[PDB]
C-alpha cells in the first residue's frame, strides 16, 4: 500500500474553548527509521494547524502549496483565512488531482480568527471533507486511532483534560502499529496561547 | 525480528527481541523467541511464529528421543542436522524459518544457522530476522573471543537494542540467554523502553 | 432488451420490452426503449443506456438544426444515416444496437437497422437486442408480405412476448408506436394484454 | 551498487561515498567519484539509475551555480536542499521522473553545517547523520550507537572507518574505495581515500 | 461443480407458529436463458424437513438422490429414530465443507425447513459450508430484497400465524419477480407442519405496471 | 476461480483475572455488505473451565469447533480426566499447523481457568503460534480493542498509577465499553455482545445489546 | 449508503442515510449526502464522496448561473442533463449515483442517475449499496398520488431498510420534501441508532502523561 | 447443431441438423446425430463429436448388458438415467448436450433433456445444441398439446429448418426418426424437402 | 556467490574454492568450505541452491564411502564422476530435482588425475582446466591464455593466483579468500589459504 510506505499517524480532538492535534514523528521507508524528528503538523495561522499522514514526499508538497495558495489568499483579503474555508481551500487543491492524486489524508484543527470556536475535519486523499464534533484521525493506524478515541473522548474537555486525552489515544494507538511511533508531538491550541509537547514515547 | 548468537571463550551468548507483527499490525511484545530444548541447547526463531515454533518443538521431541535411545546428550551438529533434514522435505512450500542452534557438547560451545531454505552452517557469530542488518553492525565492532562475561552481555543487549530503534518489526524486550559448561541459564529480560533511558553514544 | 420495427404501406410500426438491468437487477422495470428524434422518427435502443441515450441526445439535435435550414421534414434515411455516422466513428467506445424507422414524405414507412460496429441497412423487418435471439425463427415463419397496420402491431406483440419469456434481460411491459402520415400512436401492454403461450406441462 | 555516507558534528560536515562504478557482474571503474560541488560550501552527492544520477545532479549544480552569477552570492544549504527537492517532486508525476537519491552536505555562516537526506520519492530530511546504499543497511546502527552531536572531526573520521570496514567484513559487494571530503566555515576540503 | 450451468435463484423461509413455509419458483436458467420453466427446486427429505436449492441444478438433484437414499436407508430399521430437520442441516452442512475442502464444491446454497417436537426448525447452509439458524432466510437476490421484508415484519411481530407468513412469502415472490433478472412468475410454496410436508404450486402472483404509465 | 474462503467477521475479546475468565464476543454473522443473521455467537464452551471464542471464516469456525469437540471427547477417554485449559491450547497449535498448507481461516483465543484456578488467556494466529496473555482482542475489531486494554489493563503509557489487580466489575465494564466503541466504527461488529464469565463455581453468561445499522 | 425518493400528490420526498465509510470502517456517522442543487431542487448522493460533492455544487453553481441569467427557477430536467452530459464526458469516472428531485413551473420531476451517465425518470428510485432493501419497500408499498406525511413514512421506511440490511449504511436519516409552496429539509428526521453509554471512566488526571518537552506561546 | 424430440401418444419423434464443424469447416456435412441406444431408444447428440460418441456407445454396452439380465425391454428412464450419471459424473471433462427419446411398454413415449452439466427433467418436448436458441420462440408459439405423430413430424422438421438457416453450426440435412411400439421409421429431409420460409425482400 | 576452480597437470590436480556463505546482502560465514571428501583421492566440489548443494554431495559421498566398505577398494574419479552424474540426470524430470553445480577432482593409480565439470543439467565434461560461478567469466580466458598441459604444481598455483586476482580486481562480489588443495599419487593436500 502507497500509504504505509512511510508511515505515520495524525489525530485531531476537540475541547470546550480549545483544539489538539499530534502526530508521531518517525519518518521511514518501509521497514526502515531513517529520521525520529519529521514534521507532519504545519501552521496555517496563529490558531490553524494542518497535520498531514500518508507519503512523506505529498506530505511536504501539499504543506507547501497550501501555503503558496493561503498566504496569496490572506494577502489579497483582508484578513485570516476561517477554518472552514481552509477546509475547502485544501479540497480544492486535492480535487484537483481527482486522477492522479497527492497520497495524503489531512486534518486541520484550528479556533475560529474572529470568535475562537473550535474547529476540526479531515479530508480523504481526493478531498472530500469531513467536519466533526469530537476528534479525526488519519494515518496507518486509524482503526487503534478510532478505538482509542471512541473510549476516551468526552465533551467540553478543558486544555489539561484534552491533552492527557489526545495524549493517551496516541501513543497507545502507536504502539500497536509497527510503522508509526518513534515519539508524538502534541500541540493544544487556545484563544491566548498555543501550548507545544515531545511525550515520553516508546522508541521501537 | 531481530535474533543473535556468538560463541566465546566463556560458551554462547544467545539475544532476541520479543515483538511479533501481522503486517504493520503489532500483535505481541511478549513472544518468547528463544526456546530451551533442553537444559543444553536452545533454539532461536525468526520468520513465520507457527512454523518455528512447530518445527523447533518437534526438534525438541526429536532430541529427547535420541537422549532416551542412545543414552547420552544429543551434539550440537547433530541436533542442528536433525532440524535442517525435516524441513529440507518442504522447500519451496513457504515455510519461514531462520534459527540459530545453540549449545555445548564435547566439541566445546557450538552454534549453527539453520534455515527454511536448507542453509546449516556452523560459525563463530551470527543474526537473523529483519533487523539482523543492524544488529550485525553493532555485535561485529563489539566482538571478540575475549570479551569478558559482562561485556558479553552488553554487547549482545545494545546490539538488539540498536536493531529495535532501526527496524519496524523489531521491539519489545531483550531476552538474553547464556549458554554454559554445565547449561544455559536465562541472564535477563530487559524491555527497550528501560534501555533507551539507560543508553549511551 | 428485445426491440423490433416493421413496415406496413403508410407507415412502421416499434416495440421493445421495457427492462434495464445492471448484472441481474432488474434497474428500471418499465423503461421506454423507443424515442422520438422527430415528429414521425423514432429510434428503438439497446445495449448500454448511457451509450444510447447520449447518442439518440445527439442526434436529435443534428436532426433538428438540420430540419429547420431545409424547412422541410427530415427523411428516415437522413436520420439513419446520422445514427450511423456516430456509431461508425465511435464503434471503440460505444455499445449501441439501434432499430430507425419512421415515415417521410418522399419515401414512406421505412426501417434501418444500425446493428453494433455502425453498418446500416434497410429491412422490411428489424429485431434486436438480447431477446431478438430467441425470436429470429418465429419471425422468419411468421412474417407476410403486405400485413396490415394491426397485423403488424400483433405480430411485433406476439414476437416480443415469446422472447421476453426466454430472455432473462427482457421484460416487464410491451411498448408500441405506429408512425404513418397522420401522426404517432403509442400503447403499453401490460399484465394480461401481453399476448399469453402455455409453458409445455406432462 | 553505491553508498553514500555523511555526518554532521558542531562546525563541519564529513561525507564519503564509493568509488565504484559496476555494470553486470564487473567493477568498471575503481575511481569514480559520485559528489557534486554546487557553491563554494555544498555538495551533493547522488546515486541512482544511470543516466537519471548525473542528468539530474547536473542540471542543479547548474542552477545552483546561475543563481550566484545572477545574485551575486550564493543559496544556502537549506534553500539549496529545497529547490533541489521541489524539483525531483515536481517531475515524480511527470513524463520524465529522476530516479536518484541524494545527500546534500553544507555549511552556513549563519546556520553553520547542515546534512541533508532525500529519497527518489523527493521526501526531505535534515540529519545528524545518514547513509544510502545496501550498505546504509550495515552501518546506520554503528552510526546510532557511537554518534554523538559534539563528535570532533577526528573521531568523525574514526566512526567513518569504522563503518567502511564492517562493509568490507560483511556486506557482499566489492567496495574497495571510498571518497572523503569535509564542509567547514572554510569551504571543502579533499581528504584522503579510505581504501582497502 | 467449478463452472455451474443450469441454476436456479432465490429460496425464502420464514417461521410460523406450528410450522415454516419455504418458498422457489420453477425456473432453471441457463446464464440469462430462462431454460427449463417447470422443475421444482424444493424436496420433501422426510416427514419433518424439507429443502430449498439455489445454484447449480444438477447438483441440486445429485443431492436429492443421496439425501432420499439417506432417509430410505433410515426408514429401512423401522426403528423409532428418525433424522431431525437438525441433523438433516448438520448432515448438510459437512457434506458441503467436505466439497469444499477438495475444492470440488457442490454449487449450491440451501434452505432447510422443519417441524420436530413442537419447534420449528429453519437453517441455511452455502456451498463453503457455511450454516446457521434464523427466523427467515433469504437466498441470491432474495438476501438483498425479501430478507428486509423478512425482518422488519418479524421485528413488529416475532410470532407470525401460518396465514400471515403466507402472505408474506407471496409479497416476496413478488417484489423478486420485480427485480431480479432471473426469476420467473411460477412458484411453489412447501410447508412443514405436524401434519407432513405440503408442496403446492404451480403458483403465480398477481403484479402491477401502472408506473408504466407515470413517467413522473 | 472457486474460492474456498470468505471472510462471516466477528469480533472476539478474553481477560484473565486472579479467579476468573472472561471470554465475550458479538453475535452478528456477515457476509459481504450483508448480514446473515444477528445471533450467531463466536464462543464455545469446552469444558467447565474453559471456553473458545472463533472468528473468521465461519465454515472453518464450525468444523474445527466439532473437530476440538471430538478430540476432547477422545482425550477423556484415554486419559481418563478432562482436557486441561493449557493442554487444549497446545492441542490447538497442532490441529492449526495440520493445516498449514490450506489454513483454517479462524482466529482463536481460549479463555479459562488453569491448574492453580487462576485465569488464563491464549491466544492464535490462524496456523497455529500462540502463547499466554493476561488479555487478548482477536477478529475485526481487534486493532480498536486491543490498544485500549493495552492501557486499561496493562497501564501502559500511564504515570503515578498504582498497579491494582483487575476486579471482575471493573472487567466486565471495561469488555462492554470497548465492544461499544467497536460497534461505532467496525461495520461487521454489532446487534450483541456474549459474555461468558469462567469461574471455580462454572460458566454463567450475560448479553447486552449493541446498535443494529 | 441508502439513497431514495418518491413522487407524492404534491412533490418530491427525497431520503438518505448519514453513514460514510473508508474500507470496512466508518469513517463519519453523519455525513449529509441530500445536496442542494436550486432552491426547487435537491440531489441525494452515493457512491465516491468527493465525487457527488464536486458533480453536484458545480451543477448548484452553473444553475446559479443560468437562473440568475433567465430570472426564472430552473427546472429538473436541466439539472438532469446537465449531470447526465458531464458523466457521460468522463465515461463513469465520476464515481456519482445520484437521485435528483424537483419541483418546476412543469411540477414534480424525479430522476435517478448514474455514473456513466445513463438516467431514468421514474415516481420511485433508489441507489446506493442500500438500494435493493429500500427498492424492496417501495415495490411492496408505494401508491400513486400519496399524502405528504404518508411518503414521508415510506422513505423513511426504504432508508430504514437499508440502515438495517446493509452494512454499508447507517446511522441517521434525513429527509427533504419539496412541494409548489415549501421546502422542509429534514436533517435529521429520525435518528434510529445510538452509541450505548460509557461504563467506566478513563478521565485521566494531569501528569499521567509524562512530558519530555513543552513550549508555550503567548498570542494575541 | 439443432436437436430436438416431441412426444405423441404412443411414441416420439426425433430430430437433427446434419452438420459437424471444426472452426467453420464443414468436417461432415451429412453427420447421423441421432442414435439408437436400443431398440425403442435413441439419443440425439450436441456439444464435442468426440465425446458424445463415446459417451453414446458407454451406455449402449451398459444398457445391452443391463437389458439382457432382466431379460425384458429397458426403460427410457434408465437410459436417461445411465447417460445423466455419466454426463453429471464427468461433467468436468465432457461437452455433451443430450436429448433422450424412446418408448417402452411401462410408460410409452417419452423425451428426457440431459443438458451440459448432467442435470436430467423430463419434458412434453425438447430442443438442444447451439441453434435451439433460434427456435425458443418458434416452438414456444408452435407446440399444441395432443399432437399427432404426423403432426410432430411437421413440427420438428419446421423447426429444424428455421435453425439451420440462422445457426453457422447447424445445417445439411434434417434426419428425423419415429418411435412407436411397432418400431422405428427413419428419414431424411434434403433439398426441397426441407421446409423453405422466404428471406424477406424489401417491397 | 559462489566459485569453483579446478586445473589438471600431468600428476596432480589443483582446486579452489571460495569460503563465503552468503545470504541476502551479507556474508553470513568467510570460512566455508565448498570441498567434500569422497574418497583418499577424490574431492566434489558442490555450489548452487541452498539445501540441494549439501544433501546431493553428501548422500553422494556416503554411497562413494559405502562402495569402499562393500567392497574393499574406492571407485575411480571417473567411475565416481559418472556415478554422480546418473543420479543427477535420475532426478532432473522428477519430483526432487537437485541444482548443483560440480567439479570432481580425483588421482588414479592407472589413468592419472582428472578433473571433470558438471553442470545442474547432469552434462557431463572432462577438462584440463573449468571453473563454476560468475567468477568463471573472468578467469577462463586468464587459464586459456596460460595454461599447459605439462604446467607444473608451483607454476598451476601461481596461475590459480592470477585467476583469484582478477576476481579481486574486477569481480563486483566480495570473495575475499579461498581454500586450496591439491590431489596426486599420495591423496590430497591442504595448501594454504589464498586470502586477500
Ligand atoms: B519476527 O521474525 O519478525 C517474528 C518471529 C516469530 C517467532 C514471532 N515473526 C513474526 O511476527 C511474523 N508473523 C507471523 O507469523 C504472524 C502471522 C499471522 Cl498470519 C498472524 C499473526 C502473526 Cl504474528
Ligand atoms: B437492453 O439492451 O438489455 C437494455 C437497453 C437500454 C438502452 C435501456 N440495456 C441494459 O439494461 C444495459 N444496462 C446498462 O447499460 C446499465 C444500466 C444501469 Cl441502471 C447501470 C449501469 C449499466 Cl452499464
Ligand atoms: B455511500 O455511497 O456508501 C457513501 C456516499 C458518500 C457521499 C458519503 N460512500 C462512501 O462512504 C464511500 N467512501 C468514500 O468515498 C470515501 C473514500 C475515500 Cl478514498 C476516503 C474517504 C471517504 Cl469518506
Ligand atoms: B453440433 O453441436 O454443432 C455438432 C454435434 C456433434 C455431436 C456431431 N458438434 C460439432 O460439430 C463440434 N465439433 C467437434 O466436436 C469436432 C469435430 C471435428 Cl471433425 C474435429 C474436432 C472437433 Cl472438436
Ligand atoms: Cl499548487
Ligand atoms: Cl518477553
Ligand atoms: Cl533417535
Ligand atoms: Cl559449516
Ligand atoms: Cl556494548
Ligand atoms: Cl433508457
Ligand atoms: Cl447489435
Ligand atoms: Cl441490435
Ligand atoms: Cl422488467
Ligand atoms: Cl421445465
Ligand atoms: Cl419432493
Ligand atoms: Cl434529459
Ligand atoms: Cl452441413
Ligand atoms: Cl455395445
Ligand atoms: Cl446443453
Ligand atoms: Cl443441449
Ligand atoms: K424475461
Ligand atoms: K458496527
Ligand atoms: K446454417
Ligand atoms: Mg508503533
Ligand atoms: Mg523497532
Ligand atoms: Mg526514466
Ligand atoms: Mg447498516
Ligand atoms: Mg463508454
Ligand atoms: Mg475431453
Ligand atoms: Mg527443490
Amino acid at each position: 500500500s502507497i500509504m504505509s510506505y512511510n508511515g505515520g499517524a495524525v489525530m485531531a480532538m476537540k475541547g470546550k474553548n480549545c483544539v489538539a492535534i499530534a502526530a508521531d514523528r518517525r519518518f521511514g521507508i518501509q521497514a526502515q527509521m531513517v529520521t525520529t524528528d519529521f514534521q507532519k503538523i504545519f501552521p496555517m495561522g496563529d490558531r490553524l494547524y494542518i497535520g498531514l499522514a500518508g507519503l512523506a514526499t505529498d506530505v511536504q508538497t501539499v504543506a507547501q502549496r497550501l501555503k503558496f495558495r493561503l498566504n496569496l489568499y490572506e494577502l489579497k483579503e483582508g484578513r485570516q483565512i476561517k477554518p472552514y474555508t481552509l477546509m475547502s481551500m485544501v479540497a480544492n487543491l486535492l480535487y484537483e488531482k481527482r486522477f492522479g492524486p497527492y497520497y495524503t489524508e489531512p486534518v486541520i484543527a484550528g479556533l475560529d480568527p474572529k470568535t475562537f470556536k473550535p474547529f476540526i475535519c479531515s479530508l480523504d486523499l481526493i478531498g472530500c471533507p469531513m467536519v466533526t464534533d469530537d476528534f479525526v484521525v488519519s494515518g496507518t493506524c486509524a482503526e487503534q486511532m478510532y478505538g482509542m478515541c471512541e473510549s476516551l473522548w468526552e465533551p467540553n474537555m478543558d486544555p489539561d483534560h484534552l491533552f492527557e486525552t489526545i495524549s493517551q489515544a496516541m501513543l497507545n494507538a502507536v504502539d500497536r502499529d509497527a510503522v508509526s511511533g518513534m515519539g508524538v508531538i502534541v500541540h493544544i491550541i487556545e484563544k491566548d496561547k498555543i501550548t507545544t509537547r515531545t511525550l515520553k514515547a516508546r522508541m521501537d | 525480528t531481530t535474533t543473535l548468537a556468538f560463541k566465546f571463550r566463556h560458551g554462547v551468548i544467545v539475544a532476541a527481541d520479543s515483538r511479533a507483527t501481522a503486517g504493520a499490525y503489532i500483535a505481541s511484545q511478549t513472544v518468547k523467541k528463544v526456546i530451551e530444548i533442553n537444559p543444553y541447547l536452545l533454539g532461536t526463531m525468526a520468520g513465520g511464529a507457527a512454523d518455528c515454533s512447530f518445527w523447533e518443538r518437534l526438534l525438541a521431541r526429536q532430541c529427547r528421543i535420541y537422549e532416551l535411545r542412545n543414552k547420552e546428550r544429543i551434539s550440537v551438529a547433530a541436533a542442528s542436522k536433525l532440524l535442517a533434514n525435516m524441513v529440507y522435505q518442504y522447500k519451496g512450500m513457504g515455510l519461514s524459518m531462520g534459527t540459530m542452534i545453540c549449545g555445548w557438547d564435547k566439541r566445546g560451545p557450538g552454534l549453527y544457522y539453520v534455515d527454511s531454505e536448507g542453509n546449516r552452517i556452523s560459525g563463530a557469530t551470527f543474526s537473523v530476522g529483519s533487523g539482523s542488518v543492524y544488529a550485525y553492525g553493532v555485535m561485529d565492532r563489539g566482538y571478540s573471543y575475549d570479551l569478558e562475561v559482562e561485556q558479553a552481555y552488553d554487547l549482545a543487549r545494545r546490539a538488539i537494542y540498536q536493531a529495535t530503534y532501526r527496524d519496524a518489526y523489531s521491539g519489545g524486550a531483550v531476552n538474553l540467554y547464556h549458554v554454559r559448561e554445565d547449561g544455559w541459564i536465562r541472564v535477563s529480560s530487559d524491555n527497550v523502553a528501560d534501555l533507551h533511558e539507560k543508553y549511551s553514544g | 432488451t428485445t426491440i423490433m420495427a416493421v413496415q406496413f404501406d403508410g407507415g412502421v410500426v416499434l416495440g421493445a420490452d421495457s427492462r434495464t438491468t445492471t448484472g441481474s437487477y432488474i434497474a428500471n422495470r418499465v423503461t421506454d426503449k423507443l424515442t422520438p428524434i422527430h415528429d414521425r422518427i423514432f429510434c428503438c435502443r439497446s445495449g448500454s443506456a448511457a451509450d444510447t441515450q447520449a447518442v439518440a441526445d445527439a442526434v436529435t439535435y443534428q436532426l433538428g438544426f438540420h430540419s429547420i435550414e431545409l424547412n422541410e421534414p427530415p427523411l428516415v434515411h437522413t436520420a439513419a444515416s446520422l445514427f450511423k455516422e456516430m456509431c461508425y466513428r465511435y464503434r471503440e467506445d460505444l455499445m449501441a444496437g439501434i432499430i430507425i424507422a419512421g415515415w417521410d414524405p418522399q419515401e414512406g414507412g421505412q426501417v434501418y437497422s444500425v446493428p453494433m460496429g455502425g453498418m446500416m441497412v434497410r429491412q422490411s423487418f428489424a429485431i434486436g437486442g438480447s431477446g431478438s435471439s430467441y425470436i429470429y425463427g418465429y419471425v422468419d415463419a411468421t412474417y407476410r408480405e403486405g400485413m396490415t397496420k394491426e397485423e403488424c402491431l400483433q405480430f411485433t406483440a406476439n414476437a416480443l412476448a415469446l422472447a421476453m419469456e426466454r430472455d432473462g434481460s427482457s421484460g416487464g411491459v410491451i411498448r408500441l408506436a405506429a408512425i404513418a402520415e397522420s401522426g404517432v400512436e403509442r400503447q403499453v401492454l401490460l399484465g394480461d394484454q401481453i399476448p399469453k403461450f402455455a409453458v409445455a406441462t406432462l | 551498487m553505491e553508498y553514500l555516507i555523511g555526518i554532521q558534528g558542531p562546525d563541519y560536515v564529513l561525507v564519503a561515498s564509493d568509488r565504484v562504478a559496476a555494470s553486470n557482474i564487473v567493477q568498471m571503474k575503481d575511481d569514480h567519484d559520485k559528489m557534486f560541488k554546487m557553491s563554494e560550501k555544498i555538495l551533493l552527492l547522488c546515486v541512482g539509475e544511470a543516466g537519471d544520477t548525473v542528468q539530474f545532479a547536473e542540471y542543479i549544480q547548474k542552477n545552483v551555480q546561475l543563481y550566484k552569477m545572477r545574485n551575486g552570492y550564493e543559496l544556502s544549504p537549506t534553500a539549496a536542499a529545497n529547490f533541489t527537492r521541489r524539483n525531483l517532486a515536481d517531475c515524480l508525476r511527470s513524463r520524465t521522473p529522476y530516479h536518484v537519491n541524494l545527500l546534500l552536505a553544507g555549511y552556513d555562516e549563519h546556520e553553520g553545517p547542515a546534512l541533508y537526506y532525500m529519497d527518489y520519492l523527493a521526501a526531505l530530511a535534515k540529519a545528524p547523520f545518514a547513509a544510502h546504499g545496501y550498505g546504509a543497511f550495515l552501518t546506520l546502527s554503528i552510526l546510532d550507537r557511537y554518534y554523538t552531536p559534539t563528535i570532533s572531526r577526528e573521531r568523525a573520521v574514526e566512526l567513518l572507518r569504522k563503518c567502511l570496514e564492517e562493509l568490507q567484513k560483511r556486506f557482499i559487494l566489492n567496495l574497495p574505495t571510498f571518497s572523503v571530503r569535509i564542509i567547514d566555515k572554510n569551504g571543502i576540503h579533499d581528504l584522503d581515500n579510505i581504501s582497502f | 461443480t467449478q463452472n455451474p450451468m443450469v441454476t436456479g435463484t432465490s429460496v425464502l423461509g420464514v417461521k410460523f407458529e406450528g410450522g415454516v413455509v419455504i418458498a422457489a419458483d420453477m425456473l432453471g436458467s441457463y446464464g440469462s436463458l430462462a431454460r427449463f420453466r417447470n422443475i421444482s427446486r424444493i424436496m420433501r427429505v422426510n416427514n419433518s424437513t424439507m429443502l430449498g436449492a439455489s445454484g447449480d441444478y444438477a447438483d441440486f438433484q445429485y443431492l436429492k438422490q443421496v439425501l432420499g437414499q439417506m432417509v430410505i436407508d433410515e426408514e429401512l430399521l423401522g426403528d423409532g429414530h428418525s433424522y431431525s430437520p437438525r441433523a438433516i442441516h448438520s448432515w448438510l452442512t459437512r457434506a458441503m465443507y467436505s466439497r469444499r475442502s477438495k475444492m470440488n464444491p457442490l454449487w449450491n446454497t440451501m434452505v432447510i425447513g422443519g417441524y420436530a417436537d413442537g419447534e420449528s426448525f429453519l437453517g441455511y447452509v452455502d456451498m463453503l459450508g457455511v450454516a446457521y439458524e434464523a427466523p427467515s432466510l433469504a437466498t441470491g437476490y432474495g438476501a438483498y430484497l425479501a430478507q428486509p421484508l423478512l425482518r422488519e415484519v418479524l421485528e413488529k411481530q416475532p410470532v407470525l400465524s401460518q396465514t400471515e407468513a403466507r402472505d408474506l412469502v407471496e409479497r416476496c415472490m413478488r417484489v423478486l419477480y420485480y427485480r431480479d433478472a432471473r426469476s420467473y412468475n411460477r412458484f411453489q410454496i412447501a410447508t412443514v407442519t405436524e401434519k407432513g410436508v405440503e408442496i403446492e404450486g404451480p403458483l403465480s402472483t398477481e403484479t402491477n405496471w401502472d408506473i408504466a404509465h407515470m413517467i413522473s | 476461480r472457486f474460492s474456498p474462503y470468505v471472510f462471516n467477521g466477528g469480533t472476539i475479546l478474553a481477560i484473565a483475572g486472579e479467579d476468573f475468565a472472561i471470554v465475550a464476543s458479538d453475535t452478528r454473522l456477515s457476509e459481504g455488505f450483508s448480514i446473515h443473521t444477528r445471533d450467531s455467537p463466536k464462543c464455545y464452551k469446552l469444558t467447565d473451565k474453559t471456553v473458545i471464542g472463533c472468528s473468521g471464516f465461519h465454515g472453518d469456525c464450525l468444523t474445527l469447533t466439532k473437530i476440538i469437540e471430538a478430540r476432547l471427547k477422545m482425550y477423556k477417554h484415554s486419559n481418563n480426566k478432562a482436557m486441561t485449559t493449557g493442554a487444549i491450547a497446545a492441542m490447538l497449535s497442532t490441529i492449526l499447523y495440520s493445516r498449514r498448507f490450506f489454513p483454517y481461516y479462524v482466529y482463536n483465543i481460549i479463555g479459562g481457568l488453569d491448574e492453580e484456578g487462576k485465569g488464563a488467556v491464549y491466544s492464535f494466529d490462524p496456523v497455529g503460534s500462540y502463547q499466554r496473555d493476561s488479555f487478548k482482542a482477536g477478529g475485526s475489531a481487534s486493532a480498536m480493542l486491543q490498544p485500549l486494554l493495552d492501557n486499561q489493563v496493562g497501564f501502559k503509557n500511564m504515570q503515578n498509577v498504582e498497579h491494582v489487580p483487575l476486579s471482575l466489575d471493573r472487567a466486565m465494564r471495561l469488555v462492554k465499553d470497548v465492544f461499544i466503541s467497536a460497534a461505532e466504527r467496525d461495520v461487521y461488529t454489532g446487534d450483541a455482545l456474549r459474555i461468558c464469565i469462567v469461574t471455580k463455581e462454572g460458566i454463567r453468561e450475560e448479553t447486552v445489546s449493541l446498535r443494529k445499522d | 449508503t441508502t439513497i431514495a425518493g418518491v413522487v407524492y400528490k404534491d412533490g418530491i420526498v427525497l431520503g438518505a442515510d448519514t453513514r460514510a465509510t473508508e474500507g470496512m470502517v466508518v469513517a463519519d456517522k453523519n455525513c449529509s449526502k441530500i445536496h442542494f442543487i436550486s432552491p426547487n431542487i435537491y440531489c441525494c448522493g452515493a457512491g465516491t464522496a468527493a465525487d457527488t460533492d464536486m458533480t453536484t455544487q458545480l451543477i448548484s453553481s452553473n444553475l446559479e448561473l443560468h437562473s440568475l441569467s433567465t430570472g426564472r427557477l430552473p427546472r429538473v430536467v436541466t439539472a438532469n442533463r446537465m449531470l447526465k452530459q458531464m458523466l457521460f464526458r468522463y465515461q463513469g469516472y465520476i464515481g456519482a449515483a445520484l437521485v435528483l428531485g424537483g419541483v418546476d413551473v412543469t411540477g414534480p420531476h424525479l430522476y435517478s442517475i448514474y455514473p456513466h451517465g445513463s438516467t431514468d425518470k421514474l415516481p420511485y428510485v433508489t441507489m446506493g449499496s442500500g438500494s435493493l432493501a429500500a427498492m424492496a419497500v417501495f415495490e411492496d408499498k408505494f401508491r400513486p398520488d400519496m399524502e405528504e406525511e404518508e411518503a414521508k413514512n415510506l422513505v423513511s421506511e426504504a432508508i430504514a431498510a437499508g440502515i438495517f440490511n446493509d452494512l454499508g449504511s447507517g446511522s441517521n436519516i434525513d429527509l427533504c420534501v419539496i412541494s409548489k409552496n415549501k421546502l422542509d429539509f429534514l436533517r435529521p428526521y429520525t435518528v434510529p441508532n445510538k452509541k450505548g453509554t460509557r461504563l467506566g471512566r478513563y478521565r485521566c488526571e494531569k501528569g499521567t502523561t509524562a512530558v519530555l518537552t513543552e513550549k508555550i506561546t503567548p498570542l494575541e
